[PDB]
């Protein structure tokens, strides 16, 4: 009964972070479009263009490589 | 017995103690923090400059052992140190919150973090909100966000947008908070803050065995390795669960795993003032982190 209940607050919850973490993401978007043509491409940063390539989905990505694996690569580096 | 003035910077202010020559770092520390009302002391370090580098007062040792320089007003920056995996979970205090709040903002202002320009006018907007309250056309009408520093320079100088035109975005989505707590708007900026890559990453320069430069990043997450020319995105992470210990000794550090059967991670760095920092926060890191997978309490580092 009151674990049924909790389940429910718990979508209830995400699913707020989910609607206004996309509105968000959408409004960023937009944003980033309806100034582009004011932007000045001479002065773009390295840091910019990598930037045009989430931090917690990257990071478990490489989380998953093998220790062994990483320091064999660190050292070939 | 004998104090020396302290003058300590905060985010917000400056003032000034007296310190007992007999007190460690601890006291000091305690000292300020009861002085803030802060509870959450773990985050926060007092921080000074020597030579190239800065430091942070060790809590274990007397201030006046440390080579902080002696004239006075001896001064300090308190600031936060070591940065939560999740500030809505864990800050639990407002000056907490808004201690982070300020700090994490002049990063982005000082472009201390990369931050993409469309953040950068979200980010602005929950600081308006924050100083200013509710918007309201009545009271917030054309240049009223003049005398504000709202933007990076990097930002600014990317486009032929105007003040007035910057201003206009930012009012823009300033009046969709309507309703929204300082509190509440302070803690928003840090969460979309947070979701920056270089956010709450220290770095250094170090080098592998054959000697190629590299990036060190340290965080609450693990350490990372970067291509010098990416401070966005390792290469390569070391996650704290897959770490047992950090040792140091001669300009070379030793990251030990968890299988004792398997190689161990190595690099140097060959400036010590630097290198005590890197001991310093690997450490530090490491042990909030363990705290945080083991449900147990955070506890101040040092």
């Amino acid at each position: 009964t009151d674990m049924k209940r909790l389940d429910m607050e718990i979508e209830k919850e995400k699913v707020e972070y989910m609607e206004k973490s996309k509105h968000l993401q959408e409004q960023l978007n937009e944003l980033k479009t309806e100034i582009e043509a004011l932007k000045l491409k001479e002065r773009e940063t390295a840091l910019d263009i990598l930037h045009n390539e989430s931090k917690h989905n990257t990071i478990k990505k490489l989380t998953l490589q093998s220790w062994k694996s990483r320091v064999a690569f660190f050292e070939e580096l | 017995p004998k104090t020396f003035t302290v003058r300590i910077v905060t985010m917000d202010a400056e003032m000034e103690f007296n310190c007992e020559m007999k007190w460690k770092g601890k006291d000091l520390f305690d000292l300020v923090c009861r002085t803030l009302g802060l509870r959450e002391t773990w985050f926060f370090g007092l921080q000074y400059t020597i030579k190239d580098t800065v430091a942070w007062l060790k809590m274990d040792k007397k201030v006046l052992d440390h080579d902080v320089s002696k004239e006075e007003p001896v001064t300090f920056h308190f600031l936060a140190k070591f940065y939560p995996e999740n500030a809505e979970e864990e800050l639990v205090q407002e000056i907490t919150q808004h201690l982070f709040f300020l700090q994490v903002k002049k990063q982005i202002l000082d472009e201390k973090i990369y931050c993409p320009p469309e953040a950068s006018v979200l980010l602005a907007s929950y600081a308006v909100q924050a100083k200013y309250g509710d918007y309201d056309p009545s009271v917030h009408k054309r240049g009223f966000l003049a005398q504000e520093e709202l933007l990076p320079k990097r930002v600014i100088n990317l486009y032929q947008m105007t003040p007035e035109m910057w201003e206009e975005r930012i009012t823009a989505w300033y009046a969709e908070h309507r309703g929204r707590a300082r509190d509440e708007a302070e803690m928003e900026y840090l969460k979309i803050a947070q979701d920056l890559e270089m956010y709450g990453v220290n770095y250094f320069a170090i080098r592998n065995k054959k000697g190629t430069e590299l990036l060190l990043g340290v965080d609450a997450l693990g350490l990372h390795i970067y291509d010098p020319e990416n401070r966005l995105t390792p290469k390569i992470s070391f996650p704290w669960n897959e770490i047992r210990n950090i040792s140091y000794s001669d300009k070379e550090f030793t990251i030990k795993p968890l299988d004792k059967k398997i190689d161990v991670f190595k690099f140097n760095s060959s400036k010590l003032r630097v290198n005590k920092l890197i001991l310093q926060l690997c450490i530090g890191n490491h042990d909030l982190f363990m705290r945080r997978r083991k449900a147990d309490s955070l506890e101040v580092q040092q």
